[PDB]
Order: C-alpha cells, then structure tokens, then sequence
C-alpha cells in the first residue's frame, strides 16, 4: 500500500483553469 | 427486529406482508379486515402479523456513518 | 505490509495504527475505536 | 537517465500521506515532481519551497490549500497538489528538464545526491509518530 494508481484518476492540468 | 419470513406454526410467507399491513392500517381499515385482505384465514398467522413489533426502525436511527 | 487498520467511533473513518502507537482518530479526536471485519471465510450452512 | 530520477519522483498517491505531517520543507525539497502544465505535454519543475494558497481544494477525499514553489530551469510560479502527475519521468521530458537546467546555468545535482536523498522518503514512511504531531495533525 504505496502507490495504487492502476493511468490514475484523471489529473488535471494547470492549463485547463 | 424484523417480519419472520414464515408464520411460526404454519409456514405461509408472511414476509413481504408487514408493509402492506402497514398500508392498508394507514388506510381507515379495521386491524382485522387488513389481515383479512392479505389472504390470512388462519389465527397462527394473522398472530404473526397482529403481535409483530417493528423495531428495526428503531436500530436504524443509529446510524454508523451519516 | 498490512498495518492493522482500525474504525474510528464518530468518525468512522479508518486508519492506520501500528504498534506503540496512541489510539485516537486521525481526525477531530477520538478515543474509542473498533476493528474491522475479518478477511476470514465467513460460510453459514443456513439453519 | 530517466529512471533513476522516478526513484526521488513524487507521485500523487504520496502527497495525500504527508499533508500534515511536519518536516515537510526537509524531506520534499530536493525531489522532482511531474507537473501538469497542459494539451499532455509536460514539464520536470523542481521543488525549492513550501508555499500555502489562499484557495482550499479537494483532492479525493483529503482537501489541501499549499501550494508549492516549483520552477523548470527559470519558469518559476506558484502550484498546487492536485496538477501533479502518478506518469513517471518519460524520456522526451527528462531530455527537456536536461535543457532546461543546460539552458538556465543550474548544475544537474549528482547521482550520489539523489541517492541519498531518496531514502529520506522511505525512512520518513516508517516513522513512528511519538511525539506530539497527532495533536497538530488533528488540528
Ligand atoms: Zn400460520
Ligand atoms: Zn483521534
């Protein structure tokens, strides 16, 4: 239990806001 | 805590009839006449469903999370 | 690498303690906490 | 090469564990994250300082206001934990993060550094939490 991405849950950009 | 699923003595289902007892006596319905419309002759079972007291709605206002 | 998680009592919410450790909630304190069901078989022959 | 350097790469997932826990200006400065810039291009910055943002966002279930002082070779600004990247160090972003530091003068910190800077994040998961941090954890 370190690191479960499995890729991972969407990151969001820094330019999309 | 919950409606047996079977009347003790007989065996007839009378699980999925505690809530619809319990509709038909928030109609004006007599206690009797609701036991007569969901199709208990038998005294055993309309006992099952004449002395049940419902209190897994009491265990459920302790709600674990929310 | 499993380190005994734990159910906190008004929170609910698990966590993570080892040994030598004080029992109380990551969050908003709390002294009492319970354990987590077994990963244990759990099989009922129903009746 | 790119694959020593994911060693000291903070992923996400590890963030979320230390939002609290103190020494945090000790253990993350001298790691390399991988930051989202945006359309999947991306950017190796480093991080130099802990800074805090006046905007609270959730990341998941935990919720964190920081921000972090990252800066790629001379590009440098304010950031926050939830544009940060599980990808880990790709060939074409380590070859640019070369040109950036190439580019901006700053040395590559030597392997030797990287290796004994990567078991400061191992040796920091397995502490154990005597001492009064729970308290100011909580608050
Ligand atoms: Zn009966
Ligand atoms: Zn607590």
């Amino acid at each position: 239990t370190s690191t479960y991405g499995r890729y991972g849950s969407q990151t969001p950009m820094y330019g999309s806001g | 805590m919950i409606i047996p699923v079977r009347c003790f003595t007989c065996g007839k289902i009378v699980g999925n009839k505690w809530e619809a007892y319990l509709g038909l006596l928030q109609a004006e319905y007599t206690e009797g006449d609701a036991l007569d419309a969901l199709g208990l002759k038998r005294y055993c079972c309309r006992r099952m469903l004449l002395a049940h007291v419902d209190l897994i709605e009491k265990l459920l206002n302790y709600a674990p999370l929310e | 690498q499993q380190p005994m998680i734990y159910i906190c009592g008004e929170c609910h919410t698990e966590n993570e303690i080892k040994s030598r450790d004080p029992i109380r909630c990551r969050e908003c304190g709390y002294r009492i906490m319970y354990k987590k069901r077994t990963k244990r078989l759990v099989v009922f022959d129903a009746r | 090469l790119p694959e020593e350097l994911n060693r000291v790469r903070l992923s996400r997932h590890k963030l979320e564990r230390w939002c609290h826990m103190p020494f945090f200006a000790k253990t993350v400065t001298g790691c390399f994250v991988r930051i989202g810039i945006g359309k999947p291009v991306y950017r190796v910055a480093e991080i130099t300082g802990v800074v805090e943002t006046a905007k609270v966002y959730q990341l998941g279930g935990t919720r964190t206001n920081k921000g972090l002082q990252l800066r790629h070779g001379n590009d440098q600004r304010v950031f926050r934990l939830e544009f940060v990247s599980n990808q880990e160090f790709t060939e074409s972003e380590f070859m640019k993060w070369k040109e950036a530091m190439f580019s901006a003068g700053m040395q590559l910190p030597t392997l030797d550094e990287i290796n004994k800077k990567e078991l400061s994040i191992k040796e920091a998961l397995n502490y154990k939490f005597n001492d009064q941090d729970i308290e100011e954890i909580v608050k």
